[PDB]
RNA sequence: AUUCAAAGGUUGUGGGUUCGAAUCCCACCAGAGUCGG
RNA sequence: GGGCUCUGUGGCGCAAUGGAUAGCGCAUUGGACUUCUAUAGAGCA
């Protein structure tokens, strides 16, 4: 599957790793496939040096944003706050609250969705 | 005005009204520690004192609304009137509960009285038929919870480190302290969050009406989060149906603040 | 390679033994620095057989049917076969498959003709009414099973059932060590770990989703659920050194929480490596051989629930 | 009870023993057949209690019977000439072996209880050894075993054609061991026997050419249901399968060329109607009989002794574990590992002396240490 | 300068009597399911005013108790116990030690015995109110407040509490021959193995109480009170959680019986209790 | 993520004072501590 | 073995009283969970 034009097109934005490339792969073929995404793509962040995945879950609903992270790295706050800023410049609304979707990924491709948004959400009152 | 009593770091206070003054008007709530005067034997409610944590009681120091002394200590020239007002208060209090004790007694005798009379005539009559046929210990003593005596503190300086106060210029008191100023000015009510897996626990109103909201998390804008740490503290939050926070004060001196929640 | 009565040998591909029955020795591919197989005898063997591994678009098992659930009960009064997909998936296929058409060079008025002919190793499209005719081939989508890093290892050194390919060179426990070592900076922890718990006819699984870092099966994931959810750690035979995550009491009573919530216990692993070992010694599988471990088990103890322990019923 | 047979071309009689008797026949007049092979001229030959005798003419006979038989007739019901047919259609396969480079064919007798599965067999190999060949007889019936007792395997290298009674005498005959009378009870055990078998006529035959052009002869279970079709395929395919025979259940033919290979002749046949029903107690003691006849020998002419053999002088493996002595061991088998070089049978037991006694074909010292004990008792 | 702190509220006889005739059961926490968004008008106004004004009327009850139920202590601050003048009550079969004639008490149970009731608390003539005797008894020299929260914690509950003196005492390779599991090359260690040798650490943690559990209190010997149930060391919430070889160190004082650790947060009892295990090699299916 | 309700009795045994006893008095069993032998 | 002191209340730890209605907690059994994880199981503002 390693020619795949998605990780082909992934191997071609410069961002220089190979963690962070067949993790975006994988999560992108967890979405396309699995949850049944709409028009997904791919767009790089040279600023953080970041892959991440820009899609609709389904057509006529915003973008939405995805970071495949692996669970070797580890972040801190700043990075938090960089990456609320570079999706909110990417998405580009400025109108709903900025927010993104970390996606941890394993070694035998066992993925974890969490959601992190920039205020106070509440628990379950949607 | 209140005043919190701070020994070896630590401030408890030991007034009811000074309760009630802090939960109705400042937001602050406490924890009491105590013993109940009548459940002496449970762990479900207890009573004075009331412990405060460092950041509610420099909060409260600042804002102007307590004055943190330092514990006093027996000043042993006011002592001999202390004695004899002691024996005094102790020999009048105990020789005028004798009066009432008598009153309340009369009083639980005369209401009745009819079946005493009843029930005598009945046992005197059936002997009568047969004879036919054949101070201390009771002087009550109070158990004060706060000391009885008016004394005179000397006012703990928290800005400075020192014996009674080793808070101050410590990183973990200064980045908690930011977080709860910051989160109290905001309107929320605030508890300690240990079995939560957390900082702090944010409730939009009285704790004791209101289940909490948020699990709030101290870090520094620096520090690096280890992911297993934010998954299960994401897991535990939705097992209990709050969000989890992530505070960080920044240096142009507002915090900031992230949700995270689990999705699909 | 060896810890077996079969093949102990490191790399020879020369098989000779003599007495023995029938062994068969599995293929492996490391792509990026994951080990993935892509044939489906070694698949079926794989996973009947242990449960080894994770399929790479299913949860469970390497059983993703391109075909539609939902779809099975649409047409299942005519007699056919498996494939039967809607028609917005085979045009993306077509999209993707363009990408290819324009990358290879072939301008678009001869790609829209070639595949309108391929249009008229193969699947069988559908569509008032909704019918259906056979398509030629979009785009290959065979299934690989992806094998995690100590589980491949353990295949490769304690069995000897697997061989990997890093270039279509095949490599040895020794260079497979130092990479594994190297593209995962915790790889001989992990692996420790999961060796000790296999030897004892336990199942191993990741524990990404609960925040530990594996979860033991009984006899397996269909058969059993997990029972123990468990964290590694490396110390001094003087228990010297550093941690992987330092443990507060946060991360142990919200990690202790959450197992309860789920019917699990809590065990914290410890490895222990004498300190007259050095950093060279520790660069060969076979130290294993002196290093020991001890579990411990975390619980809650309720005050009011453990004041008489003879009451029950 | 004189009784005069005339068997006119092309038919068989039928006849068998009664409990306890003796029967005594003769070729008087002509030539006749008995299970393939030619009897002589006016030879007085003996016939004992179980033992079955349908023989068919070739030419016609005039037989004369001076005894008690259980069952004796004419019969014209005969397919013995399809069994010539096979015979005669591979009978090609014979020198076609030696043609072009090629070894010999090999032929499965297949079916269950009741088919004829060892007189085709009988026939078979008298013919094979009629026309100048040599085949190897592989038996694997462990129900009632006759090229050793039954638990075990067997393979015979046929020099000559069987007696009349007795049969093809046994110089350095193949025994391997199984240890029970039913393959249901371990699979494994019939596989690896299967292949050890196959592969060591692989080599005598690679090494003695003779059997590889003159073929071989194998019989097998009997089992239908269960494992026993899976083991028939896979002894097929190891045992160089050239042509398998059915008998008289189509059922097998269906499911027999459902799953072997194309090259693989499936031919069915109607069984003789000589085969007559055996139920528990025909096997059963036929079974203590082929014990009988490996250790006292047709007639009594084997003696064997009868004495200890120390503890100290012999281990055992139970098929994978050696088994402590126990009083479990009286009146249960002991194979001699070297292949097999013989068997004995316990007696006695003896505790703090630590010696059991046991009876033997040859003297002492048993040629080996290895030993494999039985599951069936015989005493 | 100097702040002169206010002081005291000082019963009355007829509000002595009216303690005296007391109830026993507790006010309900909160009345009914808690909310979860604040927007409302005057349901949840008035359910918060009297869910506060049953807490200000619990808060504000002071002990009342007879002098004959009481027993007269005094506070020995130089020799460092309790001396009682009157002969104890039912709790001297589980609490306290007699020395040279006389009975007396380790400060944290003459605190606890004083906040149920059953002692009078004297020092220099005069007697000690709860405020004072928590400034008194609860030093670093005697007992810390942590220790003592954990000690009155569990002596509510009906446990024995004692002071603990060190001088207390399958896999596809599909081959038909499975033994294999001899790739066990990693042998397994115990917690009390080595631990004289690594007391020479002997700082850090400590073992502070003896746990014994209320089926106990019955029939219990303080002279040969037997086994206990449980040992216990004392920390905080904020403090770093002992290594493998601090707790090698104290499973090797305790010996044989377990060992809890209580942990208290801001005023919030937790307890864990760290336990060696042997995973079962069976799974033989 | 908690919150509410019900059920549960030889007041060690016997006697006495009393209109009325878990309550006050005596005796007798069972237990713990101490003095000591 | 003798003297002195103290104790005995619901399965367990305990209240009560001039002397005038034997109830609190833990454990147990039931409900609601605007609860959660999934017929269960777990519930510590
Ligand atoms: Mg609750
Ligand atoms: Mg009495
Ligand atoms: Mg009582
Ligand atoms: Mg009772
Ligand atoms: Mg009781
Ligand atoms: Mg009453």
């Amino acid at each position: 599957m390693g020619t795949h034009p998605k990780y082909l097109e992934m191997m071609e934005l410069d961002i220089g790793d190979a963690t962070q490339v067949y993790v975006a792969f994988l999560v992108y073929l967890d979405l396309m496939e699995s949850k049944s995404w709409h028009e997904v793509n791919c767009v790089g962040l040279p600023e953080l040096q970041l892959i991440c995945l820009v899609g609709t879950e389904i057509e006529g609903e915003g973008l939405q944003t995805v970071v495949p992270t692996p669970i070797t790295a580890s972040l801190s706050h700043n990075r938090i706050r960089e990456i609320l800023k570079a999706s909110r410049k990417l998405q580009g609304d400025p109108d709903l609250p900025m927010s993104f979707t970390l996606a941890i990924v394993e070694s035998d491709s066992t993925i974890v969705y969490y959601k992190l948004t920039d205020g106070f959400m509440l628990p379950d009152p949607q | 005005m209140l005043v919190v009593e701070v020994a070896n770091g630590r401030s408890l206070v030991w007034g009811a009204e000074a309760v009630q003054a802090l939960r109705e008007r400042l937001g602050v709530g406490g924890r009491t520690v105590g013993a109940l005067p009548r459940g002496p034997r449970q762990n479900s409610r207890l009573g004075l004192p009331l412990l405060l944590m460092p950041e509610e009681a420099r909060l409260l120091a600042e804002i102007g609304a307590v004055t943190l002394v330092s514990a006093p200590r027996p000043d042993s020239r006011h002592h001999s009137l202390a004695l004899t007002s002691f024996k005094r208060q102790q020999e009048e209090s105990f020789q005028e509960q004798s009066a009432l004790a008598a009153e309340a007694r009369e009083t639980r005798r005369q209401e009745l009285l009819e079946k005493i009379t009843e029930g005598q005539a009945a046992k005197k009559q059936k002997l009568e038929q047969a004879s036919g046929a054949s101070p201390r210990s009771a002087l009550l003593v109070q158990l004060a919870t706060a000391r009885p005596r008016p004394v005179k503190a000397r006012p703990l300086d928290w800005r400075v480190q020192s014996k009674d106060w080793p808070h101050a210029g410590r990183p973990a008191h200064e980045l908690r302290y930011s977080i709860y100023r910051d989160l109290w000015e905001r309107g929320f009510f605030l508890s300690a969050a240990g079995k939560f897996g957390g900082d702090f626990l944010v409730y939009p109103g009285d704790p004791l009406r209101f289940h909490a909201h948020y699990i709030a998390q101290c870090w520094a804008p620096e520090d690096t989060i280890p992911l297993q740490d934010l998954v299960a503290a994401g897991r535990l939050g939705t097992s209990v149906r709050k969000t989890l926070l992530l505070c960080s004060p920044q240096p142009d001196g507002k915090v900031v603040y992230t949700s995270l929640q689990w999705a699909s | 390679v060896y810890e077996t009565y079969e093949s102990p040998l490191p790399i020879p591909f020369g098989q000779d033994h003599g007495p023995l029955k029938e062994f068969k020795i599995f293929r492996a591919e490391m792509i990026n620095n994951n080990v993935i197989v892509r044939n489906a005898e070694d698949i079926e063997q794989l996973y009947g057989k242990g449960y080894f591994g994770k399929g790479i678009l299913s949860r469970s098992r390497p059983s993703f049917t391109i075909s539609d659930p939902k779809l099975v009960a649409k047409w299942k009064d005519m007699k056919t076969n498996m494939p039967i997909i809607t028609s917005k998936r085979y045009q993306h296929s077509v999209e993707w498959a363009a990408e290819l058409m324009r990358r290879q060079g072939q301008d678009e008025s001869t790609v829209r003709r070639i595949l309108k002919d391929y249009t008229k190793e193969y699947v069988l499209v559908e569509e008032q009414r909704n019918r259906l005719i056979c398509r030629r081939n979009p785009y290959r989508i065979f299934e690989y099973l992806q094998l995690s890093l100590e589980e491949a290892f353990f295949l490769v050194y304690a069995l000897g059932c697997l061989s990997i390919y890093y270039e279509k060179e095949p490599l040895t426990i020794v260079k497979l060590w130092k990479a594994f070592t190297v593209v995962q900076p915790t790889f001989r922890t992990t692996y420790m770990a999961y060796h000790y718990f296999r030897s004892k006819g336990w199942v191993p699984k990741v524990g990404l989703k609960y925040g530990t870092d594996l979860l033991l099966y009984r006899k397996g994931p269909p058969f059993y659920h997990a029972s123990y959810s468990v964290i590694i750690e490396l110390v001094d035979d003087h228990f010297e050194g550093s941690l992987r995550r330092p443990l507060s009491w946060k991360s142990l009573a919200a990690l202790s929480r959450v197992s309860v919530n789920v019917s699990k216990e809590l065990m914290l692993c410890y490895l222990i490596k004498p300190s007259t070992m050095t950093d060279k010694e520790m660069e060969s599988p076979e130290c294993m051989k002196r290093i020991k471990v001890q579990e411990v088990i975390l619980s809650r103890w309720v005050s009011s629930r453990e004041r008489s322990d003879q009451d029950d019923l | 009870p004189t009784t005069k047979f005339e068997l006119e071309r092309e038919t068989e009689l039928r006849f068998e023993v009664e409990a306890s008797q003796s029967v005594q026949l003769e070729l008087l007049t002509g030539m006749a057949e008995i299970f393939g092979t030619e009897l002589t001229r006016n030879k007085k030959f003996t016939f004992d209690a179980g033992a079955k005798v349908a023989v068919f003419t070739w030419h016609g006979c005039s037989v004369q019977l001076s005894g008690r038989t259980e069952v004796a007739y004419v019969s014209k019901d005969t397919p013995m000439l399809l069994y010539l047919n096979t015979h005669t259609a591979l009978e090609q396969m014979r020198r076609q072996a030696e043609k072009e480079e090629e070894r010999g064919p090999r032929v499965m007798v297949v079916g269950p209880t009741d088919v004829g599965k060892s007189t085709v067999c009988r026939l078979l190999l008298n013919y094979a050894v009629r026309l100048g060949r040599r085949p190897t007889y592989v038996e694997l019936d462990v129900g009632q075993g006759s090229v050793s007792i039954p638990g075990t395997m067997g393979a015979l290298y046929i020099e000559r054609p069987a007696d009349v009674e007795e049969g093809f005498s046994i110089q350095a005959p193949l025994v391997y061991h199984f240890g029970s009378t039913t393959p249901g009870t371990n699979i494994k055990l019939y596989n690896k026997i299967t292949s050890r078998l196959a592969d060591v006529f692989n080599q005598r035959c690679e090494v003695n050419r003779r059997a590889s052009v003159s073929g071989c002869v194998i019989n097998t279970c009997g089992w239908v249901k269960g494992s026993g079709y899976q083991a028939l395929v896979h002894a097929a395919s190891a045992f160089e399968v050239d042509v398998v025979v059915v008998l008289d259940q189509e059922r097998l033919y269906n499911e027999l060329k459902r799953d072997l290979p194309h090259f693989v002749r499936t031919v069915l046949l109607p069984k003789s109607g000589g085969v007559v029903e055996r139920s528990k107690d025909f096997r059963r003691e036929c079974r203590d009989e082929r014990i009988r006849e490996y250790f006292y020998g047709f007639r009594g002419c084997f003696y064997p002794h009868a004495f200890n053999v120390k503890f100290s002088d012999v281990k055992i493996y139970k098929v994978l574990v050696p088994v402590t002595p126990g009083r479990d061991m009286v009146h249960h088998l002991l194979s001699v590992s070297t292949s097999v070089a013989g068997f004995i049978v316990v007696t006695s037991v003896d505790l703090e002396h630590q010696v059991f006694t046991v009876l033997s074909p040859a003297p002492r010292p048993l040629p080996k240490n290895f030993l494999l004990i039985m599951d069936i008792r015989f005493m | 300068a100097a702040v002169e702190v206010p002081a005291g509220r000082v019963l009355s006889a007829r509000e002595l009597f009216a303690a005296r005739s007391r109830s026993q059961k507790l006010p309900q926490r909160s009345h009914g399911p808690k909310d979860f968004l604040p927007d409302g008008s005057a349901a949840q106004a008035e359910r918060l005013r009297r869910c506060r004004e049953e807490l200000w009327q619990l808060l504000a009850e002071q002990r009342v108790e007879r002098l004959g139920s009481l027993v007269a202590a005094e506070w020995r601050p130089e020799e460092g116990f309790v001396e009682l003048k009157s002969p104890a009550g039912k709790f001297w079969q589980t609490m306290g030690f007699s020395e040279q004639g006389r009975q007396r008490l380790h400060p944290e149970e003459a605190l606890y015995l004083l906040e149920c009731g059953s002692i009078h608390l004297f020092h220099q003539d005069l007697p000690l109110s709860i405020q004072e005797a928590y400034q008194l008894l609860l030093t670093d020299h005697t007992v810390t407040f942590l220790q003592y929260q954990v000690f009155s914690h569990l002596k509510r509950l009906g446990y024995v509490v004692r002071r603990f003196q060190p001088s207390s005492v399958p896999g596809q390779a599909s081959s038909p021959a499975v033994v294999l599991q001899h790739i066990s090359v990693l042998q397994t260690t115990h917690l009390p193995d080595g631990g004289a040798r690594l007391l020479e650490k002997s700082g850090g943690l400590e073992i502070i109480f003896d746990v014994y559990q209320a089926d106990a209190v019955a029939t219990f010997r303080k002279n040969n009170p037997g086994k206990p149930y449980a040992r216990m060391c004392i920390s905080g919430f904020d403090e770093p959680v002992p290594d493998l070889c601090s707790l090698k160190r104290l499973s090797y004082q305790s010996g044989d019986v377990p060992l809890i650790f209580a942990l208290v947060d801001h005023g919030d009892i937790s307890f864990y209790s760290f336990r060696d295990f042997t995973l079962p090699q069976d799974v033989g299916h």
